[PDB]
């Protein structure tokens, strides 16, 4: 049929730690048609080339999209140990991944801006000892546990959040701190593609 | 078949394209396409859109220029451009941060900023504002004022005055960053006692009273501005005062010029000084002695250049091109036979070693690596009016390899080149004599990577037009070969006799006859009015040896005039030139020659046009004038200053038709000059024509004025040649 | 108000002066780098003859203080108005950010000289027992390259993020190591 990118062009994009995900199977995509709606600043792919990602067939294609400032581009590397790939968002190494940083042009008005870019710069857990800290590093293709206590948009750089764990849930505390980066004139976003290969389901091909 | 009409010249109906790029790496360049700025990588052929035209008009207003930082983190946007002079202006600049992709709002760059230059590496800024030098270690960092004596028409720090911008630097800039960006070299000019030229500006019909414009302009022999060279450490600017580099003693015997400042290494600076009597030039090599800390300019690395037959260099001494280690350099110097060739200097050695020779000159040095040196010469086919790219092996000087000779020998005989860093690739530009062309080459194998612009649209558009032809031929005057060119009408018939029109510059080291392709006014006359337009490079011309060039020394208006007449006499001997329909015209030196020719009493020319002419060398600036004519003192050369005035030749103007044109806002060749002519023509009972162009500068170029003067001159020539 | 006196020239510095109504000022441990607080913002001067670089820009009286203590911190914790901690090399600067926006304020009258016809009311953020206490955040700034890398916050340990907390001490171990006492 046709891969529906409509959820990506409508509404307010989530923050990096609350990233939205579009899973694509049994459809036909035109990558260049989508990236022609944006102002693509950086396009870096792992185990695959940006020319191949738009022209090859996969059994399943994942597209994580979220709001992300271009200033912190250095922190979206999966090799980095910074408070983005530590607590907010991480791509898997076991499959070809691509990373797209875009800029919402003036003539793309169906994407609303938030007050500011926000990100979790600390998410650890306090055990019942009340003495031991255990940083909750985020795993690939999963959310950070601290999104239960970190709001959809951090109010102020430095605001901390706390939640007391029930004994069944491990006891102690779940503790997080947030940070912010001031909004740009045009909303800068980040896209993360991740492709997967299955036995017979090679059903995500570029259209003709 | 259609012809090249006058409207085709004045309306730019037939546009010729080019391909202008900025190397920002050893393998990457920026190019503006569809108002977008594309970033091309020559190592892979891939190109990304570096700067959307969307982010050019979404600021508040129209942006005139741009300059991307060497680290590609920031972009300067120039707007509110207000023209000052030839190369000067004042405008406001914005800084666009590419890391955030956001516009910078704090620590901005003031309005009315005169100059601005990035550092060679990184993102440091240096600008000139109210004739003072300011530095910004970062766009997000306050300015540091370096100098504080900036006085209009008195003191300029980092920007040139009028004569330096016009006659020496050919740029308004007097800032020189060090390769690391640690040091800044700036020049301080002092026009306090330099006399002022004053002319009125008759602006828009609203202005009730005219404005009087004042410009420090030293005329021949007048007080000249001083220059001092100061260097400043940017990394510790709040430690010492700016360190002055005193000029060498050889140049301190009187007035002197500063003509070039080049950085050899991160801690070595080279200064080219010139005496006021321009036959003595010296290079001083200065190292930074971190101890005191001063700039140590050893005497044993002073390098002198002189001339016995006249002045040094073509217009000014050649600039040195230092090697990667800054312990040697190659610079163009005249050999024993008087031909500009490449000499090899060692910093500490007192003599240089010539690496090229022959009866041909080197135009310039284009690039330099450890194995090859790239340069332009007029050697191919022994034609001085040609330009081709060569390379020299630095082990075997005998192994010279031309890179442009055999590419398209019939279409392209006039090349130029723009190299990248380390000469990894180079852009080739052909200028004629057929349709120009632009190509990208790699220096590893000198193979054309891709064709940038072929002007194919121009090619087919001329196919439907009876275009004139350009002949490169020569003749002999007193046994010396002399080249000339003829724009021949279409369907040229040597049995028929055409009228002749001579285009003159005849300036020192000029060259009007060359293998260049132009859509000029002469193209119109030949293609439409069937007039032969010729230009002759006689004595005083350049690129043919110091013998021919320095023949005019101290004798301006003597031999370059006779040889235009004498060559015109030769053209009459030919069977296709009407003896009674020969004319002449020039501009700013042709206007001098054209005027001086009509006053010779030659009975060769029927009419003439002088546009912004020089009338007496007493009236032109000292840098250009004293270089060829010396001082107007009874002890140096006052005799020929007087013997060479157009006014002394008024009576012989009774025999020709004189048309005199001059703009009023001319800051280069003052309206005073043409006025003195008419006074000599009026006082002598001589009738003539005149036409002023109000508020037009020297190179009359306003769309309304450009069309008017040529439409006026067309009517004049057609009336002089008895043409429809 | 503070003047700078150059000892190399034995002369008073007249350009790029230090503003009147400056609250705090501290030299670097080595060299001649200055850090001062003016309108509750932190400013740094790499050199007396050098322009000031504004580090923070949210300084608001009785709401936000950068580099200076509030009342309870000065009286009961720091015993000093200062909240600037230089790096031993002078490279880094650790400054504290206090927020008394929702801290209740005491009001008392001032009966100045017989000239004053109406008594002044003085307001002071003063957390009494159980009231909203001020917050504190610790930020560190590289003085030598202040242009990029907006200030880096050193978040408090998790053991103390269970609720309200204080910051008692900031000490420098080495040129690249810093110690923070939380409570
Ligand atoms: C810019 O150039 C002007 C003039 O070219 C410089 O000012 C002039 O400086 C000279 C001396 O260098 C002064 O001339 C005489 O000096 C003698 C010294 O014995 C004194 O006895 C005389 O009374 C006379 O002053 C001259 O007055 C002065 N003219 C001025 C100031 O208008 C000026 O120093 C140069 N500035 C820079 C920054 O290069
Ligand atoms: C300084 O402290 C004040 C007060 O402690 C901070 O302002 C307050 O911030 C809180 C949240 O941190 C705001 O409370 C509520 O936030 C929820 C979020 O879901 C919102 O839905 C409510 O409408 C409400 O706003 C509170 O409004 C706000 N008060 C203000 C701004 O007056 C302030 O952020 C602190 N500043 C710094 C630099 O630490
Ligand atoms: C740029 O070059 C200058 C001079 O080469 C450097 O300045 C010197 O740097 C050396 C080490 O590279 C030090 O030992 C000296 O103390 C420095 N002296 C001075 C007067 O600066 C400068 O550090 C270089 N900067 C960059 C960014 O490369
Ligand atoms: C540069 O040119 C000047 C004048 O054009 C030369 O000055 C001459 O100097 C000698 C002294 O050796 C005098 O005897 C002459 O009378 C001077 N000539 C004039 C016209 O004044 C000067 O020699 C030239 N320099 C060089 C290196 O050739
Ligand atoms: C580039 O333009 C030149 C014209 O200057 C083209 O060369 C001509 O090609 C025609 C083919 O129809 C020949 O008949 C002419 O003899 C050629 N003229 C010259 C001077 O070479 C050339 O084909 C163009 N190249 C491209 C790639 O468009
Ligand atoms: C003061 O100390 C700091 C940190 O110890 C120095 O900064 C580092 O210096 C080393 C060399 O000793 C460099 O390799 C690093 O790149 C520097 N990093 C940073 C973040 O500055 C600083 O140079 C020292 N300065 C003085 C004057 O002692
Ligand atoms: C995909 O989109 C690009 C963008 O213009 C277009 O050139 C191309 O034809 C499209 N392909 C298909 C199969 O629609
Ligand atoms: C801007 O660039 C785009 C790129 O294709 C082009 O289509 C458009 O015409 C350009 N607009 C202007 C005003 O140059
Ligand atoms: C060209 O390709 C190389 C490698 O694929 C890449 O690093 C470079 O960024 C590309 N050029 C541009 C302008 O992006």
């Amino acid at each position: 049929v046709e891969c529906d990118f409509s959820p990506l062009l409508s509404g307010t994009p989530p923050q990096v730690y609350n990233f939205k995900r579009l899973v694509f199977t049994n459809c036909n995509y035109n990558l260049t048609k989508l990236l022609s709606l944006f102002s693509v600043n950086d396009f870096t792919c792992s185990q695959i080339s940006p020319a191949a990602i738009a022209s090859n067939c996969y059994s399943s294609l994942i597209l994580d999209y979220f709001s992300y400032p271009l200033s912190m581009k250095s922190d979206l590397s999966v090799s980095s140990a910074g408070p983005i790939s530590q607590f907010n968002y991480k791509q898997s190494f076991s499959n070809p991944t691509c990373l797209i940083l875009a800029t919402v042009p003036h003539n793309l008005t169906t994407i609303t801006k938030p007050l500011k870019y926000s990100y979790i710069n600390k998410c650890s857990r306090l055990l019942s000892d009340d003495r031991t800290e255990v940083p909750q590093l985020v795993n690939a293709n999963q959310y950070s546990p601290c999104v239960s206590i970190v709001p959809s948009t951090v109010w102020e750089d430095g605001d901390y959040y706390r939640k007391q764990l029930s004994p069944l849930e491990g006891g102690g505390w779940l503790v997080a701190s947030g940070s912010t980066v001031a909004m740009t004139e045009q909303l800068q976003m980040g896209f993360g593609i991740t492709v997967q290969y299955g036995t017979d389901t090679n059903s995500v091909c570029p259209k003709l | 078949r259609r012809t090249y009409t006058l409207a085709d010249y004045l309306k730019s109906t037939i546009r010729m394209r080019n391909y202008n790029l900025r190397w920002i790496s050893d393998h990457e360049y920026l190019y503006k396409q569809e108002n977008n700025v594309l970033l091309f990588n020559a190592d892979h052929g891939n190109s990304s859109t570096f700067l959307e035209n969307s982010t050019f008009d979404q600021f508040g207003h129209s942006i005139s220029d741009y300059s991307v930082s060497p680290d590609r983190q920031f972009v300067l946007f120039e707007y509110n451009y207000v023209k000052k002079w030839r190369h000067s202006y004042t405008a406001s600049y914005d800084i666009y941060d590419l890391n955030k992709r956001q516009l910078i709002t704090a620590e901005r760059i003031p309005n009315d900023t005169q100059l601005i230059r990035w550092s060679p590496e990184g993102h440091k800024l240096a600008y000139v504002w109210n004739n003072d030098v300011y530095v910004k270690n970062d766009p997000y960092s306050p300015s540091q004022r370096v100098t504080h004596d900036g006085r209009e028409d008195a003191i300029s720090n980092g920007i040139t005055d009028w004569v330096y911008e016009e006659e020496i630097f050919s740029t308004h800039s007097a800032l020189w960053w060090s390769p690391n960006g640690t040091f800044l070299a700036y020049a301080k000019f002092n026009d306090t006692d330099v006399p002022r030229i004053e002319y009125s500006v008759y602006l828009d019909e609203s202005l009730q009273y005219p404005k009087t414009i004042h410009i420090p302009y030293p005329k021949a022999g007048a007080k000249n501005p001083t220059v001092k060279l100061y260097v400043v450490n940017t990394d510790n600017l709040t430690d010492l005062e700016p360190a002055q580099i005193v000029a060498p003693a050889s140049v301190l015997t009187g007035d002197h010029y500063l003509c070039d400042v080049t950085w050899a290494t991160k801690e070595r600076i080279s200064l080219q000084w010139l005496r006021r009597i321009q036959n003595y030039s010296i290079i001083d090599i200065c190292d930074y002695n971190e101890s005191t800390p001063k700039w140590n300019c050893l005497v044993s690395r002073q390098h002198i250049e002189t001339s016995a037959t006249g002045w040094v260099g073509r217009f000014k001494p050649a600039e040195p091109h230092f090697t990667s280690d800054g312990n040697s350099f190659y610079k163009i110097m005249s050999n024993s036979e008087g031909y500009k060739h490449i000499c090899l200097f060692q910093i500490d050695k007192p003599d240089c070693t010539f690496i090229t020779k022959g009866a041909w000159e080197v135009i310039g040095i284009e690039a330099l690596t450890n194995d090859y040196l790239y340069f332009i010469s007029n050697e191919y086919k022994g034609m001085p009016g040609g330009r081709n790219l060569y390379k020299i092996q630095l082990n075997n000087y005998a192994n010279v390899t031309c890179l442009s000779c055999e590419l398209d020998p019939e279409r392209c005989q006039y090349y130029s080149a723009s190299f990248s860093k380390g000469a990894k690739y180079y852009q080739l530009r052909c200028s004629g004599p057929q349709i120009p062309r632009y190509s990208l080459h790699s220096s590893s194998n000198d193979k054309e990577l891709r064709l940038l612009e072929n002007n194919t649209a121009l090619y087919e558009t001329l196919q439907n037009i009876q275009m004139p032809r350009k002949t490169l031929d020569f003749l002999h005057l007193n046994g010396t070969k002399f080249w000339y060119q003829m724009i021949l009408p279409p369907h040229f018939d040597k049995s028929k006799k055409y009228p002749l029109l001579i285009d003159v510059y005849a300036g020192p080291c000029s060259q009007k006859a060359d293998a260049t392709f132009k859509l000029s006014w002469a193209t119109y006359l030949a293609s439409t009015e069937n007039i032969i337009v010729a230009s002759f490079d006689g004595r005083g011309s350049g690129y043919q040896g110091d013998k021919i060039m320095h023949a005019i020394n101290r004798r301006l208006g003597t031999f370059e005039v006779e040889d235009q007449i004498e060559a015109a006499k030769q053209f009459s001997k030919m069977g296709f030139v009407d003896d009674k329909r020969i004319a002449i015209w020039g501009w700013s030196y042709g206007g001098y020659v054209t005027s001086m020719v009509l006053g010779a009493g030659s009975h060769v020319f029927k009419c003439g046009i002088a546009v912004a002419p020089v009338s007496a060398w007493e009236f032109y600036d000292s840098v250009y004038t004293e270089r060829y004519m010396g001082l107007p003192t009874p002890e140096d050369n006052l005799d020929h200053y007087k013997n060479s005035t157009v006014m002394s030749r008024a009576e012989n103007f009774k025999l020709v038709e004189y048309l005199l044109i001059h703009g009023t806002a001319d800051d280069n060749v003052h309206f005073q000059q043409s006025a003195q002519i008419t006074r000599a023509l009026v006082d002598a009972g001589v009738d003539f024509q005149a036409m002023w162009y109000t508020d037009e500068d020297h190179g009359i170029a306003t769309s309304t004025a450009h069309q008017h003067i040529y439409t006026h001159m067309t009517h004049f020539i057609k009336q002089c040649f008895s043409l429809p």
